[PDB]
C-alpha cells in the first residue's frame, strides 16, 4: 500500500491550484513513514513536492501548519541524511601498516612508506570527520533546538480540530527527540567532545523547549548513563566531571 | 480433454508419423495414416480422403520446389487425368448401387461387366423410350446412351464394344472414334478433331437426342459453354463433363485456368453451398487442383476442422502445398508477385489456430503437429517448433511433463520435447527467462537448473536467501522451503563439481554458512553458532584484522552487505550472553572490534545497529 500513498501526491503535484493540499496530505503520508522510519520513503515523497511549493501557495491555520510541519520534516531527514554519511566515514578509518616481523632490507622499505603514508590519511579521516561532525551536529540542533516553537510543534492555534493529526505530532516528537538525543550523544562522545555531551542535560531539561517531557522515565536514567560515560573520559584527562579544569 | 473422438485418433496417427520420422525409419504414407481413421466415420469422410489420395498420387520431381511442381504443365496435366479417373470411378460405384441396393450385394453376384451393368442402369433412369433418341438400338437401348454411361464410367473398351454392333447405323463416328480411344490424352489429331467438329457444327448443334450431343463434343471437346445439362444434371457429370473439355495451347476453347478461376470466381462458395453441403463445394475445388481454396474453405466449417487440417498436411509432406512467405497474412490469399489463378495458404496460421483449442489440456498431441512447423522460422529466427514450445510452456505450466522433471537427486527424467531435439538448452532458458522476468525466481532457479545453467541457478538463489538469512526457520516456513532446496542444489553441485563465477558462487556458499549462523544462534546453541562466524572471517574479532575485513566489505556481494546489521548484532549478542556465564578481557577486547568494524562501515540501519552494539559493550564492563 506504499505506493498506493505516493502516488497520490503525484495526482495533487500536477495541478498548482492544489499545491495546498499537497503539501498538506504530502505531511501526513509522512507523517506515516517517519513514525516507520522510512526515511528514503519520506524522502521519496519529499522531492515529488517542488522545490518552489512554498513560494507560490502563499494564510488559514492549516497552511500556516503545513509549511512549518513540512520544513521540521525537512530538518529532520537533513538530520539523518548528514549522520549517515558522517557514520559511514567513522567506519572507514585508515588502516594499521600490517608488521611483517623479522624483515627483509626490502621489506623494512616498503613498510617505512606504508608507515607513512598511514601518517597522512588518518590525519585526513580527522580531517574529513571534524567537517562531517561540524555539519551532522549543526542539524542535530536545528532540529531539537527547532526555531519558534519547538519541532513538530504548530505555531498556528486557531485551526479546526485534527486529532489524528495533533497525536501525530505528539507522537513523533517522543520517538525521533530521544532518538535524535542519543545520537548526538554518540556524535559527541565520538569525536571527543566531552564538555559538550554533559551539556545535553541543560538542553533538554531547558524550561525553554521542555525537551525533558518528550522523554520516557527510562530513557532519561539511560541518557543519564551516556553522560556519565563522557564524564569518565574527562576524569581520564585530568578535569573534573564537567570538564572543567581542577583548581 | 478438448479433442473429439475423430479428432483424438488423428492424433495418434500422427504420433506415429511423428515417431517414424523421429527413429528416422522410412517415410510412410500420410493419407494412408488420415484414412485409417476416416472409415471409423461416415463415407462422407472415407470417400473424401479417397479423392485426396487419387489427386495427389501422382509423379513428382523429389526434393523440388512447391510452387514449381504446380506450375509445370507437365504435373497440371495428370491433375486433371487423376480427377476424371476419381468422377468416372466414383459415376461407377453410384451406377451399382443404382442397380443394386448395397455394394456388397452387388459384390456377392459379381461385378457384371460395365457394359451389362450400363445396360442394367439404363433399364431403371429410363424405362419408357424418349421420342427424341437417334440412330436406333442395340439389345435393346439406344446406342448413344449406352457410349455416354460408358464413358462416363471410364470404360472405353466398353463404349467401343457399343460401336462395333452398330457399324452401319453411326457412319463414320466409327474410326473417329477408333481414334479417340488409341489417342492419349483424351485427345484427337487436329485433322480429324476439326472434321468432326465442323460436322457436328454443320446440322447437329441442335439434335434431338441429348446423348449424341454429349459424346460428340465430350470426343471434340467443343461447346464449351453448353453444360448439355440434357444429361449432365449432378455436378460430378458437370466437372466431368468439362474436364474432358479442357484444353492447352482461340474461339470455343477452355483451359483449366479459365474454368478453376470461372467456377470459384463467378460461381463461389454460395452458389455451391446453397444446399448445406459442404463437401460438393470441396470436390470442386480438390478435384479442380484448387487445393489451398478448398483447405481453407473446409478448414472454416467448424465440424469439419480436424479434416482440413489433414489434408493441409498432407499437401505439405508432399510439396504441393503453397504456402505464404509472410505470417501477416490472411488465411488464403495471393501472392502480389504470382499469377492470379494461383492461391497461397498461411500454414502458419492455419495450424496455429487449430492447436490452440486442445493446446491448454493436451499438450502432449499439441507438439505433434507443432512439429510440422520444424522447417519455419519468424522474422526474429526463432525456430517456429521451438517457440510454439516455449509459448505452449508459459501457457500451461506443464514443465515435469514437457521439459523433464530434475529431482533432488540429480536425475534428469527426459520430457515429451526431448524425442523431437535434443538441443534442449536455450527452450528451458527461454521458458526460464520469462518466468524470471515475472519475479518467479523459485521457479526460474528449478528450470535454470534443469538446464545445468549455475550462472543463473546460483544469481537467483543468492537473492532468494538474502531475505531470509537472519529469519527464524520454522517447520514449513519459507525459510526452511527455500534453505533445503538450496542445499539440496549444493550437495549436487559439489558432488558434480560444478560452479558458477566465483563472485556468484562465493556469495552462494557464504549466505548458506550464515543461514547455519542464525540457525544455531536462535536455538541457542551460542558456543556453536560463534564458531562458525569465526571461520567465516567476515566480522573481524581481534583489532589487526580490521584493516582487512574493512577493505573486503567494499566487493562483497550487497546481498551480504544487506545481512551485516543482523550479523554484527547476533554477533555482539552472543558475546553478550557468554559475558554474563583473561576470558573477561578477550571479550571485552572483540565487543570493541565489532564496534569500531561497524563504525567504519557504512550499511543497513547503521543508526540503531551501531548504538545497540555500543550499550551492549557497556553493559559487559
Amino acid at each position: 500500500e506504499d505506493r498506493l500513498k505516493i502516488d497520490v501526491i503525484d495526482w495533487l503535484v500536477f495541478d498548482p491550484a492544489q499545491r495546498a493540499e499537497a503539501l498538506k496530505q504530502g505531511n501526513a503520508i509522512m507523517r506515516k513513514f517517519l513514525a516507520s522510519k522510512k526515511h528514503e520513503a519520506a524522502k521519496e515523497v519529499f522531492v515529488k513536492i517542488p522545490q518552489d511549493s512554498i513560494a507560490e501557495i502563499y494564510l488559514p491555520a492549516e497552511d500556516d501548519n503545513a509549511i512549518r510541519e513540512h520544513l521540521c520534516i525537512r530538518a529532520y531527514l537533513e538530520a539523518h541524511e548528514t549522520f549517515n554519511e558522517w557514520f559511514k566515514h567513522m567506519n572507514s578509518v585508515p588502516q594499521k601498516p600490517a608488521l611483517i616481523p623479522q624483515p627483509t632490507f626490502t621489506e623494512k622499505v616498503a613498510h617505512e612508506h606504508k608507515e607513512k603514508k598511514y601518517e597522512m590519511d588518518f590525519g585526513i579521516w580527522k580531517g574529513h570527520l571534524d567537517a562531517l561532525t561540524a555539519d551532522v551536529k549543526e542539524k542535530m540542533y536545528n532540529v531539537l533546538l527547532f526555531v519558534d516553537g519547538g519541532w513538530m510543534v504548530d505555531v498556528r492555534e486557531d485551526a479546526k480540530e485534527d486529532h489524528e493529526r495533533t497525536h501525530q505530532m505528539v507522537l513523533l516528537r517522543k520517538l525521533c527527540l530521544p532518538m535524535l538525543c542519543f545520537l548526538l550523544h554518540t556524535i559527541l562522545h565520538s569525536t571527543g567532545q566531552y564538555q559538550e555531551c554533559l551539556q545535553l542535560a541543560d538542553m533538554v531539561s531547558s524550561e525553554r523547549h521542555k525537551l525533558y517531557l518528550v522523554f520516557s522515565k527510562e530513557e532519561l536514567r539511560k541518557l543519564l548513563q551516556k553522560l556519565r560515560e563522557s564524564s569518565l573520559m574527562l576524569l581520564d584527562q585530568g578535569l573534573d566531571p564537567l570538564g572543567y579544569e581542577i583548581q | 480433454s478438448s479433442l473429439d473422438n475423430i479428432e483424438m485418433a488423428y492424433a495418434r496417427q500422427i504420433y506415429i508419423y511423428n515417431e517414424k520420422i523421429v527413429n528416422g525409419h522410412l517415410q510412410p504414407n500420410l493419407v494412408d495414416l488420415c484414412a485409417s481413421v476416416a472409415e471409423l466415420d461416415d463415407k462422407s469422410i472415407s470417400d473424401m480422403w479417397t479423392m485426396v489420395k487419387q489427386m495427389t498420387d501422382v509423379l513428382l520431381t523429389p526434393a523440388t520446389d512447391a510452387l514449381k511442381n504446380r506450375s509445370s504443365v507437365e504435373v497440371r496435366m495428370e491433375f486433371v487425368r487423376q480427377a476424371l479417373a476419381y468422377l468416372e470411378q466414383s459415376y461407377k460405384n453410384y451406377t451399382l448401387v443404382t442397380v443394386f441396393g448395397n455394394l456388397h450385394q452387388a459384390q456377392l453376384g459379381g461385378v457384371p461387366g460395365t457394359y451389362q451393368l450400363v445396360r442394367s442402369f439404363l433399364n431403371i433412369k429410363l424405362p419408357a423410350p424418349l421420342p427424341g433418341l437417334q440412330d436406333g438400338e442395340v439389345e435393346g437401348h439406344p446406342v448413344w446412351a449406352l457410349i455416354y454411361y460408358c464413358m462416363r464410367c471410364g470404360d472405353l473398351l466398353a463404349a467401343s464394344q457399343v460401336v462395333n454392333r452398330a457399324q452401319h447405323q453411326l457412319g463414320e463416328f466409327k474410326t473417329w472414334f477408333q481414334e479417340y480411344m488409341n489417342s492419349k490424352d483424351r485427345r484427337l489429331s487436329p485433322a480429324t478433331e476439326n472434321k468432326l467438329r465442323l460436322h457436328y457444327r454443320r446440322a447437329l448443334r441442335n439434335n434431338t437426342d441429348p446423348y449424341k450431343r454429349a459424346v460428340y463434343c465430350i470426343i471434340g471437346r467443343c461447346d464449351v459453354t453448353d453444360n448439355q445439362s440434357e444429361v449432365a444434371d449432378k455436378t460430378e457429370d458437370y466437372l466431368w463433363l468439362k474436364l474432358n473439355q479442357v484444353c492447352f495451347d482461340p474461339q470455343d476453347r477452355l483451359t483449366l485456368s479459365q474454368f478453376q478461376k470461372q467456377l470459384l470466381e463467378d460461381y463461389g462458395e454460395s452458389h455451391f453451398t446453397v444446399n448445406q453441403q459442404p463437401f460438393l463445394y470441396f470436390q470442386v475445388l480438390f478435384l479442380t487442383a484448387q487445393f489451398e481454396a478448398a483447405v481453407a474453405f473446409l478448414f472454416r466449417m467448424e465440424r469439419l476442422r480436424c479434416h482440413a487440417v489433414h489434408v493441409a498436411l498432407v499437401l505439405f509432406e508432399l510439396k504441393l502445398l503453397l504456402k505464404s512467405s509472410g505470417q501477416s497474412a490472411q488465411l488464403l490469399s495471393h501472392e502480389p508477385g504470382d499469377p492470379p489463378c494461383l492461391r497461397r495458404l498461411n500454414f502458419v496460421r492455419l495450424l496455429m489456430l487449430y492447436t490452440r483449442k486442445f493446446e491448454s489440456t493436451d499438450p502432449r498431441e499439441a507438439l505433434q503437429y507443432f512439429y510440422f512447423l520444424r522447417d519455419e522460422k519468424d522474422s526474429q529466427g526463432e525456430n517456429m517448433f521451438l517457440r510454439c514450445v516455449s509459448e505452449l510452456v508459459i501457457e500451461s505450466r506443464e514443465f515435469d511433463m514437457i521439459l523433464g522433471k530434475l529431482e533432488n537427486d540429480g536425475s534428469r527424467k527426459p520430457g515429451v520435447i526431448d524425442k523431437f531435439t535434443s538441443d534442449t538448452k536455450p527452450i528451458i532458458n527461454k521458458v526460464a527467462s520469462v518466468a524470471e522476468n515475472k519475479g518467479l525466481f523459485e521457479e526460474a532457479a528449478k528450470l535454470y537448473d534443469l538446464a545445468k545453467n549455475a550462472d543463473k541457478v546460483l544469481e537467483l538463489m543468492n537473492k532468494l536467501l538474502s531475505p531470509v538469512v537472519p529469519q527464524i526457520s520454522a517447520p514449513q516456513s519459507n525459510k526452511e522451503r527455500l534453505k533445503n532446496m538450496a542445499l539440496s542444489i549444493a550437495e549436487r553441485y559439489r558432488a558434480q563439481g560444478i560452479s558458477a563465477n566465483k563472485f556468484v558462487d562465493s556469495t552462494f556458499y557464504l549466505l548458506l554458512d550464515l543461514i547455519t549462523f542464525f540457525d544455531e544462534y536462535h536455538s541457542g546453541h551460542i558456543d556453536r553458532a560463534f564458531d562458525i562466524i569465526e571461520r567465516l572471517k567476515l566480522v573481524p574479532l581481534n583489532q589487526e584484522s580490521v584493516e582487512e575485513r574493512v577493505a573486503a566489505f567494499r566487493n562483497f556481494s550487497d546481498e551480504i552487505r544487506h545481512n551485516l546489521s543482523e550479523v554484527l548484532l547476533a554477533t555482539m549478542n552472543i558475546l553478550f550472553t557468554q559475558f554474563k556465564r583473561d576470558r573477561d578481557s578477550q571479550l571485552r577486547s572483540q565487543a570493541r572490534t565489532l564496534i569500531t568494524f561497524a563504525g567504519m562501515i557504512p550499511y543497513r540501519t547503521s543508526g540503531d545497529t551501531n548504538a545497540r552494539l555500543v550499550q551492549m559493550e557497556v553493559l559487559m564492563n
